[PDB]
């Protein structure tokens, strides 16, 4: 796998890097240059910064740096800003074989004053304007709901642990959890419906608008509106792996279809699918459009 | 009645018996020195029944050092000290019938009047005679109780006698212990197996008894004497004639009175019941008391005290304390050293000491007249000691008196140290009772009085408070709600106008740091807490040790209490405190399982807060977020998930217009919280359901509640409805009278009320003990279209006002009695206690844990105070670390430890190098220095090379993060940016660990000045 190859070499030196992300005044206050969640948060911050915060994140920062997990599949890159690290953001492109697959979808992470003893702030950004609860534990807003982010309910195994959980944990996590191909039973009492055909059903139904919602904000929107933070890197991820959205396009129209004959989730089903062609088309348009960096 | 919004705190140590008792009281005190006189405050601050002052003597200039109520014009008039005084000592208490009187006390002076007297306190007295009226004291019938005390110098002397008999109706005021009995056995004796993980956590011979026990149903309210076996299991006497054990069980310890003895004192001149608080001396008591019956004898001798530095009286003393060290049934080694400075100081009187021995002395005055806790028997001791021979030998023109009120502390400590304390520059925070008193001591002792240097800075948010004038003595009725720090310091020159002291009504923090920078910090030289929390402790803490000062701290609850000192690369800091944090009850006992009535009283607290802060708190943010609720009916209409709307439409359903329908909900909140509730926990849980081993569910400590059916002729009903109604109508700001709480008003409003039946659900249970709250459960669609239904009726109906979008938030007061947060908390808790069969429990106990008061008395707060004004005397001086005491007490027992403070640790960095907490390093540059030069000034000076920089919050410099190469050639001020504010920038910077792997190890802050 030549395509295989080079997306590894590539990306390996693109999974993590620093980047100014805040520029700096005269008197202190900061001027923040991209988009980010937690302007008030950042800004009223204690300069009284914990030491063993710093250290905490100095000893994370080469596991960090050195073990990104890197494939077709999936990918983790990695930005902060050049002067602080508490000021973090994260991009994951879907897991294969998921309705999530291949999407791109960036993160805004703050690291609490009293961290490592409370798990880091965790947000979304691809909302789409907050359009769509993409997974049953990922709120429209982008709150995240996570046991080991004390979010979620859980025993203490999967609860925060200032001692032995870790950033790269979280990020695993995320796809392990979030970034599946079965997102709906995910939602307490789907997973009874588990198996049942009206569970399977709905299942259906939620994973075919996750998937229109997919193509609209996160391929579609994100190539129209690149971010700063990684323009290079997505336009060069697209153009390496853009062989398999042309199908995958097509694989998720056809499945539709097959749906879309159903009286009662089917209904929506055509709504969601005159969606999915014609982002389907506008996708197909803007691979064409797409240079290599 | 006991003037509770006077006495809450007093209540909460002593108890409502020991006052009632203590209402009926007549105390007679003689000799009116600056101890006597500080013994009339605590009592009266106490508010006794009736006291009763005596003095024979005439007001002095020399008394001016040593009482803070007489004036100039006292001295010159030439009156009578106490009857000088009687008319300030009023002020403190109107309750307490203060009187006076000055009949000279000699050999032929007639005891018998004082009869009427239960207890009696003699001071600056004649030994003799103090034998003489202890005689007479303890032949009464029942006996007077005497007490005894001494100042002189450096050092005191306390003595108790209550007779050949007293009883102690309480050895101490620890709440009886209940403890679950998971096992139990017909044996002879039997054997009693408590919750194997919940300690036993009680002692051989106590008494107990049990109920609510199953299988032997015949134990239920007997009492067995214990045998402690384990600390999980004990033997209680034969239990082999009982029927069989099944399960469950409550042991209930049970208090019992004991008798003390005491010998007279003349008896206990030898062979003297000594306490001991300092374990690496335990003689030291005995040559004092050795040392106090020669100066005694001295004094009885020649009519007079040694003088200074006099070799006569000297050696006079040391044959006495010879000769009577021979006599003593022990015969202990003399301390010459003690004599030397006894004959010394004999003149002298120290203020400080007189404090902490008036405390305990009142401390046991109290207990005389209440039995509520075990007393001294029969001597204390307390010592300055540590003070002289950190001067070596001084000479006597250092003490030799001057004319100025401080001839007394100059006599004890020598002008030059009297100058030193004039000097300083003292930080205070908070004005609470210690702070108070401390500010006494400062006033008494001279202290920031120089008109050059000395500066007194106290500051503190709060204003005076009727509860607080129960301790704050410096206060008065006509200064409610005022500045506490104001008024302190205005009240303060009164007592010495000599003092220069400032004032603030601010709260140290981190924001208030700007007042209080480090430039402050290092004008002052000591500085003192007076805190109630941690948190302020901790801050306070780290901005003393970064700008290198002492820090003194001293803690109070009830009758313990505790002092805490940190010197300068001496001691550890207070963070160095690491006691474990307090584990909480667990959320499903909490929620749907309680066994203690406290955990019920948490429950009311939080439904409390929840109800009427934080769900108001959630309504009015929400409509701060949304506009108007149509716009909300719009979004959700197009599926938009915002939070908590789903609430704010409940409420606006259930939201009543008038004062019957907000009865109504009331009365449907009583239904749902104490009939509802247990129908659908029992569904869930049946009264005979089994577990995996078949034992019952049902099981200690899970206790299964009872459905409680409503009557509103029940008094607890009809306050619980009351306080609910009346805060409902103040959450949807519906107007009331006093008349509609009238219960047959309320009855005619729930006349036609319909009480909605009870259907089951299907809830899960979360019944994890170590399980937390959670998110919800999302929401199914019947609810959202029910909200979307309720709030289209609503604007349909024209409830979609502003108004309608208004309602109150109520913060929780707990003093005031109108606002009804503690009767409801009360009514609720009490319901909840009755729901699942425990003991109710009061009004007062339930206002002490949900507000949780921090019991107080005066006593305590005088005791540490003479204490920690000792210790800032000792860091003025400029003491080794051996002269520094920390001190532990808890007057209960009582017991007073001191302990040494602990020696500050060195953190072994790297090869052999070790610094300190103290510890902080500093590099001089220029302005083309660089990083590069930075790391080799560090490797030079230090012998170690920094591996990580840090800028405050920002990061400066990581290896391993991209392209910081080039940093190391950028100098200081191109890559810093600072400001033009400092000559120098502060830095972390930690280095690499033995072992690859492990986090960089923390070096001390460096700081870095852009000049040489
Ligand atoms: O949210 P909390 O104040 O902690 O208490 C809630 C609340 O009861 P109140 O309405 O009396 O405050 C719930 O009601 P809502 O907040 O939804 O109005 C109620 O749920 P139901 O209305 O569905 O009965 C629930 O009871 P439960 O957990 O048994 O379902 C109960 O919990 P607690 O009173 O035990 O805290
Ligand atoms: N950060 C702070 N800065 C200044 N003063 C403080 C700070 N924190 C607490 N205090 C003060 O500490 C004092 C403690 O004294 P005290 O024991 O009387 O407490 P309280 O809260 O007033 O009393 P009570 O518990 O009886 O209501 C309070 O008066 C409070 O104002």
């Amino acid at each position: 796998k030549s395509l295989e190859e080079k997306y590894v070499a590539v990306m390996k030196k693109l999974q993590f890097d620093t980047f100014e992300m805040v520029s700096e005044d005269e008197d202190g206050k900061l001027g923040f240059k991209v988009n980010y969640h937690y302007m008030s948060q950042v800004k009223n911050a204690n300069d009284a910064n914990s030491a063993a915060r710093a250290r905490r994140l100095a000893q994370e920062a080469v596991t960090l740096s050195t073990s990104l997990p890197l494939s077709s599949s999936s990918s983790v890159f990695v930005r902060c800003d050049e002067e602080r690290l508490d000021i973090m953001k994260v991009l994951i492109t879907g897991p294969a074989d998921t309705p999530y697959a291949n999407g791109c979808f960036e993160f805004d992470v703050y690291f609490p004053q009293d961290y490592p003893s409370s798990p880091p702030l965790v947000n979304l950004e691809t909302t789409g304007g907050h359009s769509v609860r993409f997974n049953p534990n990922l709120y429209n807003d982008g709150k995240v709901c996570l046991s080991i982010l004390n979010t979620w309910h859980g025993r203490p195994e999967e609860k925060w642990n200032p001692q032995t959980s870790s950033f790269l944990q979280v990020l695993v996590s995320v796809q392990s959890l979030i970034l599946v191909a079965e997102p709906y039973f995910n939602e307490p009492g789907y997973e009874r419906s588990r198996g049942t055909p009206s569970g399977t059903q709905s299942s259906r139904e939620y994973d075919g608008n996750i998937r229109q919602a997919t193509v609209k904000w996160a391929m579609l929107e994100q190539i129209r509106n690149p971010s700063p933070c990684f323009k290079e890197v997505i336009h060069k991820h697209f153009y390496l792996k853009r062989v398999e959205i042309m199908a995958q396009c097509e694989e998720w129209i056809a499945d539709i279809q097959q749906y879309s004959s159903d009286k009662r989730v089917g209904r929506t089903m055509s709504h969601h699918a005159a969606a999915l062609k014609r982002h389907t088309a506008q996708l197909r348009e803007e691979l064409l459009k797409l240079p290599c960096p | 009645e006991i003037d509770d919004a006077l006495y809450s705190r007093q209540r909460y140590v002593l108890g409502d018996t020991a006052m009632q008792k203590m209402a009926k009281s007549h105390v007679f005190l003689s000799g009116m020195g600056g101890l006597g006189l500080e013994i009339a405050k605590n009592l009266v601050l106490a508010g006794i029944k009736a006291v009763t002052i005596h003095d024979t003597e005439k007001c002095q200039a020399w008394d001016l050092g040593t009482n803070f109520f007489l004036s100039e014009d006292d001295v010159v008039n030439k009156r009578n000290r106490a009857e000088a005084v009687l008319k300030h000592i009023a002020e403190l208490n109107p309750y307490v019938h203060v009187t006076s009187s000055s009949v000279p006390f000699n050999e032929t002076t007639d005891l018998s009047f004082l009869d009427k007297y239960q207890c009696v306190v003699l001071t600056e007295m004649k030994l003799p005679l103090q034998k003489k009226i202890n005689d007479f004291c303890r032949s009464q019938c029942p006996p007077i109780k005497f007490i005894s005390a001494d100042v002189h110098g450096i050092w005191s002397r306390l003595f108790c006698d209550f007779g050949d008999e007293f009883e102690v109706l309480d050895t101490t005021g620890e709440e009886p212990k209940e403890i679950f009995i998971s096992n139990i056995t017909q044996a002879n004796p039997g054997i009693v197996t408590c919750l194997e993980n919940h300690p036993h956590k009680l002692e051989t011979g106590q008494f107990l008894t049990f109920r609510e026990i199953n299988g032997m149903t015949g134990l239920n309210g007997s009492i067995q004497q214990i045998t402690v076996i384990s600390p999980f299991s004990f033997s209680i006497g034969d239990t082999t004639e009982l029927e069989p054990y099944l399960h469950g069980g409550i042991a209930v310890q049970v208090k019992t009175p004991k008798t003390v003895f005491f010998e007279s004192l003349e008896r206990q001149l030898k062979h003297p019941k000594c306490l001991i608080v300092d374990f690496s001396n335990p003689e030291a008591p005995l040559e004092i008391h050795t040392a106090m019956l020669a100066l005694d004898q001295f004094q009885e001798k020649y009519s007079r005290k040694p003088n200074v530095g006099c070799q006569q009286d000297s050696e006079e003393l040391l044959k006495l304390a010879t000769s009577i060290s021979e006599t003593l049934e022990e015969k202990p080694d003399v301390n010459a050293d003690i004599v030397h400075w006894l004959s010394w100081t004999a003149q002298g009187f120290l203020s400080p000491l007189a404090a902490a021995v008036g405390g305990v002395a009142s401390q046991e005055v109290l207990k005389a007249v209440t039995g509520k806790f075990s007393p001294l028997c029969q001597w204390l001791y307390l010592e300055a000691a540590d003070i002289v021979e950190s001067l070596g030998k001084p000479e006597c023109e250092e003490f030799l008196p001057r004319g100025d009120r401080y001839d007394a502390l100059r006599a004890c400590i020598g002008d030059t140290l009297c100058q030193k304390l004039q000097n300083l520059n003292i930080f205070l925070v908070g004005c609470g009772a210690i702070g108070c008193e401390m500010l006494k001591n400062f006033a008494l002792l001279g202290v920031g009085t120089s008109k050059e240097k000395g500066m007194i800075t106290v500051t503190d948010p709060d204003l005076i408070e009727k509860s607080n004038l129960n301790r704050q003595f410096l206060f008065r009725p006509h200064h409610i709600q005022k500045p506490k720090s104001y008024t302190a310091a205005d009240a303060t020159l009164k007592i010495n106008s000599q003092i220069k002291i400032d004032a603030h009504l601010n709260k140290v923090c981190p924001t208030t740091e700007t007042i209080y920078n480090d430039e402050f910090y290092t004008k002052q030289d000591v500085i003192i807490t007076a805190l109630d929390n941690v948190e302020a402790r901790r801050y306070v803490d780290s901005r003393c040790l970064a700008n290198l000062r002492p820090l003194l701290d001293s803690g109070t609850m009830g009758t313990k209490g505790h002092t805490e000192v940190i010197v300068p690369h001496l001691t550890e800091s207070y963070n160095s405190h690491r006691d474990p944090p307090e584990e909480e009850i667990p959320f499903s006992t909490l929620k749907s399982f309680p066994a203690a009535i406290e955990h019920t009283i948490q429950w009311a607290r939080d439904k409390f807060e929840s109800s009427f802060s934080h769900k108001p708190s959630l309504f009015n943010k929400f409509w701060q977020t949304y506009s108007s609720a149509e716009e909300v009916l719009q979004k959700i209409q197009s599926g938009h998930s915002l939070e908590g709307c789903f609430q704010v439409i409940k409420l606006l359903s259930r939201r009543p217009r008038n004062w019957s329908q907000c009865v109504e909900l009331a009365r449907l909140k009583f239904e749902k919280y104490f009939n509802h509730k247990a129908l659908q926990l029992l569904h869930c849980f049946p009264l005979d359901i089994r577990l995996k081993d078949g034992s019952l569910f049902w099981q200690s400590p899970k206790r299964p509640p009872s459905p409680i059916k409503f009557d509103l002729n029940e008094p607890l009903h009809l306050s619980f409805l009351q306080n609910a109604a009346k805060l409902y109508a103040t959450v949807y700001c519906i107007p009331f009278a006093e008349e509609d709480l009238s219960a047959d008003a309320l009855l005619n409003i729930l006349s036609e009320v319909k009480i909605q039946e009870f259907k089951p659900s299907n809830k899960v249970v979360q019944t994890d003990e170590t399980a937390r709250k959670p998110d919800h459960v999302p929401i199914s669609s019947e609810d959202e279209r029910n909200a979307i239904f309720q709030l289209e009726k609503a604007i349909l109906s024209n409830e979609a006002t502003k108004s309608d979008l208004q309602m109150a938030v109520l913060s929780f007061e707990k003093d005031d009695d109108h606002n009804g947060h503690i009767d409801f908390i009360t009514a609720a808790s009490n319901l909840r206690a009755k729901m699942y069969s425990i003991e109710p429990a009061d009004r007062f106990k339930t206002k002490r844990i949900a507000g949780k008061i921090i019991p107080a008395i005066a006593t305590t707060t005088a005791t540490v105070s003479g204490l920690v004004a000792l210790e800032m005397i000792k860091v003025t001086g400029g003491y080794p670390f051996e002269a520094y005491k920390n001190c532990f007490l808890n007057l209960a027992i009582p017991i007073v430890v001191f302990t040494e403070t602990t020696e500050v640790r060195k953190t072994k960095i790297r090869n052999g190098i070790s610094f300190t907490i103290w510890d902080r390093w500093t590099v001089h540059g220029k302005e083309d220095f660089t990083l590069l030069d930075f790391i080799n000034a560090v490797k030079e000076k230090y012998g170690i090379e920094p591996t990580m920089v840090v800028q405050g919050v920002k990061m400066l410099y990581v290896p391993v993060m991209p392209g910081h190469a080039k940093r190391l050639k950028l100098t200081m001020h191109k890559l810093v940016k600072p400001t033009t504010e400092k000559k120098y920038v502060d830095l972390t910077v930690s280095f690499a660990p033995d072992i690859d792997g492990d986090e960089d190890l923390p070096g001390p802050p460096v700081r870095y000045y852009f000049s040489h």
